[PDB]
């Protein structure tokens, strides 16, 4: 399965990753990351990204800007490509940038490309989810009017592939931080 | 994101232009050298972290910003160094000799063969549609606002007819002490 | 040679001390809206080329300068190693380098020359100077021995004293960069071995911030420009 | 390991260096003059016997084809140092931009050769003061002294070895912002003349300048892009007619 | 593999010709010539150690006989406690 | 190995008066810091030498350093070493989870930071660092209170309550009058409390010179604020007031 | 200005948080004390109340580390310089100074610095001490805290060097 979607709202980032460990890591306070793809590559990669912010972010007394870890993750997955044939991975991080107050999202492919989005999926997903986001997303939509996407999302996705994806695990960023939040 | 894509320049009395792809430009600046790359988009954002890396470096030990001409160098020497697993882009430098006045545009292979066309030049995938409407639409020493309309409906002429609502492109028009960006939509 | 005397203090780093206390005064004030450095350079040579771009005052990054007092040789390897460490994080984080990671990276460089006892210590003071989002204007001060700290005003090398003692008493936290380009002037003329100030043996800079929102902008004064903030502030060596 | 020299002196000072400017100032006097459209460096031949040829013994060098170098001090240190920026020249910067170094770039690059040379255990400082001179299109004319210590500084005029403080006293005395070329040679000639220790005449005095563009010294044609050599080292009769000016 | 068929032979040439160099010596003119060329290269690369620079050493590129030729490595190239605790021993 | 032992009057071996010894000189000569203890806390307290007037505060480092979100160091000594010292202990603690799926033990960041100090001890032309440490904090999993001692030679010790720097006697004496180890103090205020009560005996003015960072279980790390330290300092002093006024004569 | 403008003077530098301030003040008790040979015997009074009340208000109560060396070192320099019988309650206020040697307090270095300030006093005067032959009843040799046990050792060798000449 390995299925990550993504609807940033308003005042929030919403990541919603696959059921089975989360595949998704507390960055900082206000950072997540979710990732898919070949799953012993990506996993230590998840976790030698946590272990350097959180070096960073120990070593300042400080956060890291949704911005500046996103360019980290991609620089680090780029370098860890330069004497290997490519691994299948796809990230998602969704954070709040505190000295700007707006939430943020990016996704970085197995090359290394950043993209700057409004929403975003990988894994096991077509145009069913790209079209039924882009028909009912704005840029002003509450973090309930969110969620309810997210649960038409999931609900597209479940019927085109009814075998049992076990649901998927919800998490927001937000002036509160991660906040884990019970969907089913 | 999209892969790909095309860039194009072009020559006036003394003003460049770069012309690109939109629906994140192509088109990068270091000073007044302007950097078009095609290909993937993953190498041109590594080229331009590579060259503004570089190029910040050059300002600081140097007193004074990297010229047209030996920006030119700096991509093909820097391009050439990654000779056994090249960067898939297609790089198009342009800039006006801050000494001098005249217009440079140059482009390159993925290994830094350096033309230096006088007139025009053409990157990315499916390339000679729009080289033979650069060819048919330019004429030598423009004034900036037709070397303007030369490109601009070049990138219209040129462009997928049928899909034109997902359509936008950025041109660029560079003089001696200013510079427009002109984002262009239909 | 890198041994403790007995009292538990390292007899190089008190030499590599007593070579910068000569090297030529800096000053450098912290105001409401900008940073101000200066230097007083001792040009006893008339073939020297002064309007030659540096010598005591230097870029790091687009935010971010120094002043040296000590051997310039020396200073110019710290400064390259600035430079590039500051570029090096501007490409990992796509962000501009915050000025206490980099004040403090050149802190760690020359502490590692004190202690292995095939190096000499680097004979080399910094008055760093900068902005960024994280704090805001930032002035710090570092020394041979590695250790550095954060001022609000603060000078370096030769007649310090005189110097701190001058800041302490015109310093106040509300002031703005013209109060402060007045103050650094003022307080070299009351601190210099030279009979009086002037554009030559003077080195100027400013962090402020301009007109528009998004600016910080780094002018190192060319000479003409630091004639007229003399000629403004009353120092004024004027026909 | 108790390891290093060239250690601090309780006086603030290096010590080692110190008697490296002793063996610089021990030498056969070079000076250099920048002047409006061009400049000069210039030094005498020492010979160590009248059977010695000193057409084999430059003591002014190329250093690129718009950058010249001359010495004070110990010649071997000087042969060392002018091979390696050279090969600087081509390798850091020739080969990235396809365009040669600045003086002040080059100048930077022999200072911190000699400046990782004070700070070693197991090698001595330089025995050298080198003079470096040069044109580029953005800065224009330049003239730098590098000192055993790495230290560097840009000059219009000076002088180092036997003769260098009243070579610098009359180098004072005569400099003024509006000289050119040939004025500038006309005064290294009569600073050499008071400095010599030998004969005077073209066959014991070296002289090179960074002046106009010379297209006969490029050796091809067909590429005016290509200016060709701005560095020209006076041949030995034009010394001679110079020499007969004077 | 999937690597580079000149990778491995590019990444040792300067030791390999250095190596075939020294064994030439060997044959040629008897086990002190190579005996004094590495003695020489010892007391230069042993006695030369400076954190902030990796640029090679003007006396070594003496020895080698590279003090006028350049290679793709030369123009090309590619933290201080970590040098001292490696140049010690840690 | 030391002062009147003197065999056939004497000559030294390679012995005692030594580098070492040296860098226990420096290690004296800098700022007091102290830690205690409490039933379910530590509290690592420090003195900052009075600021000068010119000095910058709000980015001011705040002389205890936290290793990780568990771990405190704090020091007295040469403050460039600290840094040094600092900055290999926190690398070494993310190091730890990345390659034993465990944040690091605060016995392992006491037995590794004197570890890299005895190394420089050893040999070499390398000097010693100057610089003598507290290490405090918790185990995962655990709420018991840890503080450790290390020593420019590398040899470390636990401790309830301790004291390194500048004056350190007086304060190690008023802590074994003042700490009991079968009843320690019972809540974060009052190991707080002994805290500033300890430090304001050698301080060189008051509430400015002192500065505390409390660690309790569970990652929960926190530096008081001069207006909650002046806060405790006035309360003390109100307490000598009433101490003093209740007096019967 | 009057003596009460010296006193205003005085009383504005004394603060505790700021050592050079602080310095001030007590170099205006100095010269206070000192000045003593020039003034007229309503001003010694003046002085006398003043100088009571102001080292009652800075040492009876809440001595810090660095008031505690200032006023060591006029205690000191002080006697090596001018007579204290010039004036009766500067010597008066470290002799007779409250709980000196009381074994219960608490205080122990409050106590302690009572008890260096009194020695300095009396090392800087030593056979012209006043006859201090109360304090050998008052001594305690049985102190609980250490650092007010090695004040009164220090102390009982000033007061025997003062006798042994």
């Amino acid at each position: 399965m390995d299925i990550i979607l993504g609807i940033r709202v308003q005042d929030s980032v919403i990541l919603a990753s696959s059921k089975a460990d989360d595949k998704t890591r507390q960055l900082s306070p206000h950072t997540l990351m979710s990732f898919a793809g070949e799953a012993g590559d990506t996993v230590q990669f998840a976790e030698y990204i946590q272990a350097n912010i959180q070096l960073y972010s120990i070593r300042e007394d400080y956060e890291l800007s949704p911005q500046a870890v996103s360019s980290f993750v991609r620089q680090e997955l780029a370098k860890s490509i330069r004497s290997r044939r490519p691994y299948q991975v796809n990230v998602l991080i969704g954070g709040y940038d505190k000295k700007k107050n707006k939430p943020e999202l990016y996704q970085i492919d197995y090359l290394g490309t950043k993209v700057e989005l409004p929403y975003g999926a990988h894994g096991y997903s077509g145009f069913y989810t790209f079209s039924l986001l882009d028909h009912h997303y704005r840029p002003d939509m509450t973090t309930e009017e969110g969620l309810d996407l997210l649960k038409l999302c999931v609900q597209e996705l479940e019927k085109r592939m009814p075998m049992d994806f076990k649901g998927v695990i919800v998490k927001i960023v937000d002036k509160d931080g991660i906040r884990q939040v019970d969907d089913f | 994101s999209i892969n790909g894509g095309i860039v194009v320049a072009m020559t006036g009395k003394d003003c460049v232009a770069i012309a690109c792809d939109l629906r994140f430009e192509k088109i990068f600046h270091y000073g007044h050298v302007f950097l078009g790359i095609t290909g993937l988009a993953t190498d041109v954002t590594t080229l331009n972290e590579m060259f503004r890396y570089k190029t910040n470096l050059y300002k600081l030990k140097e007193e004074r910003a990297i010229e047209p001409e030996t920006f030119t160098q700096l991509v093909s020497s820097s391009l050439y160094e990654r000779r056994f697993g090249p960067y898939f882009v297609g790089p198009v430098v342009a800039g006006i000799n801050s000494k001098s006045g005249k217009p440079f545009i140059a482009g390159f292979d993925l290994i830094g063969c350096i033309d230096e066309a006088k007139d025009f030049i053409v990157s990315g995938t499916a390339s000679d549609q729009l080289f033979g409407m650069c060819e048919s639409l330019y004429e030598p020493n423009l004034e900036p606002e037709d070397l303007f309309e030369t490109i601009s409906q070049a990138l219209l002429n040129a462009a997928d007819r049928d899909a034109l609502s997902g359509w936008g492109a950025v041109v660029y028009i560079i003089k001696k002490d200013e510079v427009v960006k002109r984002y262009l939509k239909m | 040679t890198t041994i403790f005397s007995p009292e538990g203090r390292l007899y190089q780093v008190e030499y590599a001390l007593e070579s910068i206390s000569h090297a030529g005064t800096a000053i450098g004030i912290m105001a409401s809206d900008g940073i101000v450095l200066a230097a007083e350079r001792k040009v006893t040579s008339t073939l020297l080329e002064q309007d030659t771009s540096t010598e005591k005052l230097y870029k790091l990054n687009d935010k971010i300068a120094v002043a040296v007092a000590g051997l310039t040789a020396d200073a110019e390897i710290l400064i390259n190693t600035a430079r590039i460490h500051a570029q090096n994080y501007l490409k990992t984080y796509n962000e501009d380098i915050p000025v206490e990671i980099l004040v403090r990276r050149l802190s760690d460089i020359k502490q590692g020359y004190t202690q292995h006892g095939g190096l000499r210590p680097f004979g080399v003071s910094f008055i760093y100077a900068g902005y960024d989002d994280r704090y805001g204007y930032q002035l710090y001060t570092s020394n041979p021995s590695g250790n550095y700290t954060g001022w609000k005003a603060i000078s370096v090398g030769a007649n310090t004293s005189a110097a701190q003692t001058l800041l302490q008493m015109d310093y106040k936290d509300d002031m703005k960069v013209d109060d402060a380009i007045e103050l650094a002037l003022k307080t070299l003329s009351k601190t210099t071995d030279s009979s009086a100030l002037t554009y030559d043996r003077l080195e100027f800079a400013t962090i402020r911030k301009g007109a528009n929102d998004g600016e910080v902008y780094q002018k190192i004064f060319k000479p003409q420009e630091i004639k007229d903030i003399l000629v403004k502030t009353g120092i004024t060596k004027k026909d | 390991y108790s390891f290093s020299l060239t250690t601090f002196s309780p006086s603030g000072k290096l010590g080692q260096i110190d008697y490296a400017l002793t063996a610089v100032k021990q030498g056969v006097t070079s000076l250099g003059i920048k002047a409006t459209n061009g400049v000069v460096i210039a030094t005498e031949k020492k010979s160590s016997s009248p059977l010695a040829m000193s057409e084999t013994l430059s003591k002014v060098s190329l250093l690129t084809p718009d950058i010249g170098a001359v010495y004070s001090g110990m010649g071997p240190d000087y042969r060392v140092l002018v091979d390696k920026s050279r090969k600087v020249a081509h390798t850091s910067y020739k080969r990235i931009y396809g365009e040669y170094p600045p003086t002040k770039l080059l100048v930077s690059e022999v200072a911190k050769i000699m400046q990782e040379a004070t700070q070693s255990g197991g090698v001595r400082p330089f025995g050298v003061s080198l003079l470096i001179a040069g044109h580029d299109e953005f800065n224009g004319f330049s003239l730098y002294q590098v000192d055993p210590s790495g230290s560097y500084f840009p000059w219009k005029a000076t002088a180092i070895g036997k003769g260098s403080v009243a070579a610098k006293t009359f180098l004072e005395k005569r400099w003024n912002d509006e000289l050119e070329l040939e004025d500038a040679i006309h005064i290294a000639l009569l600073t050499l003349k008071e400095s010599v220790e030998g004969e005077f005449n073209g066959d014991t005095i070296e002289l090179a300048i960074i002046g106009d563009e010379n297209p006969d010294l490029l050796g091809y044609t067909g590429i005016p892009t290509d200016k060709g050599p701005r560095f020209r080292k006076l041949t030995s009769q034009e010394i001679n007619d110079r020499l007969e000016a004077l | 593999n999937d690597r580079h068929p000149l990778e491995s032979t590019l990444k040792n040439w300067e030791t390999t010709q250095r190596q075939r160099q020294m064994e030439q010596y060997r044959q040629i003119f008897g086990i002190a010539e190579p005996m004094k060329r590495t003695m020489e290269m010892e007391i230069v690369n042993r006695t030369d150690f400076n954190p902030l620079s990796t640029n090679g050493s003007i006396h070594r590129d003496i020895l080698l006989n590279k003090e006028c030729s350049i290679d793709w490595e030369d123009v090309y190239p590619g933290d201080v406690h970590s040098k001292i605790e490696k140049q010690l021993g840690i | 190995m030391s002062g009147y032992d003197r065999a056939l009057s004497i000559f030294s071996p390679d012995g005692h008066i030594f580098q070492v010894e040296y860098a226990l000189e420096a290690v004296k000569r800098g700022t007091c810091a102290v830690g205690v203890k409490g039933k379910n806390c530590v509290v690592l307290g420090c003195e900052r030498r009075s600021t000068l007037k010119l000095q910058d505060t709000r980015i001011t480092p705040s002389k205890v350093s936290k290793i990780d979100s568990h771990v405190v160091l704090s020091f007295s000594g040469l403050n460039a070493d600290s840094r040094i010292l600092i900055e290999k202990a926190r690398v070494e603690a993310q190091s730890h989870r990345l390659t034993l799926e465990d944040p690091v033990t605060v016995e392992y960041l006491t037995r590794y930071v004197a570890g890299v100090q005895q190394r420089y001890t050893q040999s070499g032309g390398v000097r010693p660092f100057g610089v003598s440490t507290l290490i405090a904090g918790f185990d995962p999993r655990d709420d018991e209170p840890k503080l450790y001692q290390t020593e420019p030679s590398g040899i470390y010790s636990s401790w309830s309550a301790q004291t390194i720097g500048r004056n350190s006697k007086t304060v190690r004496e008023f802590l074994e009058k003042n700490y009991d180890r079968k009843e320690p103090p019972a809540t974060v205020e009052e190991c707080v409390k002994l805290t500033v009560r300890s430090l304001l005996e050698v301080v060189q003015t008051g509430a400015k010179n002192i500065e505390i960072t409390v660690v309790k279980p569970d990652s929960d790390i926190v530096a008081l604020s001069s207006e909650e330290i002046n806060q405790y300092v006035t309360q003390i002093e109100q307490e000598k007031q009433e101490q003093q006024e209740q007096d019967k004569k | 200005l009057n003596m009460s403008d010296l006193f205003e003077l005085c009383e504005s530098y004394y603060n505790k948080d700021d050592k050079a301030s602080m310095i001030m003040s007590v170099e205006i008790v100095a010269g206070l004390v000192c000045g003593s040979k020039f003034m007229s015997v309503s001003d010694l009074d003046k002085r006398d109340t003043f100088i009571e009340n102001f080292l009652a208000k800075c040492l009876d109560y809440e001595l810090n580390h660095d008031a505690f060396e200032i006023w060591s070192t006029l205690a000191w320099w002080l006697p090596a310089v001018v007579d204290l019988r010039r004036s009766k309650t500067f010597f008066c206020h470290f002799i007779n100074a409250d709980g000196m040697f009381d074994r219960e307090s608490d205080a122990a270095t409050h106590q302690t610095s009572k008890i260096y300030m009194l020695r300095s006093i009396l090392m800087s005067m030593e056979f012209r001490a006043p006859d201090v032959g109360k304090l050998f009843d008052e001594l305690v040799f049985d102190h609980p805290y250490d650092q007010v046990r090695q004040a009164v050792a220090k102390l009982l060798t000033t007061l025997v060097q003062n006798q042994s000449n």
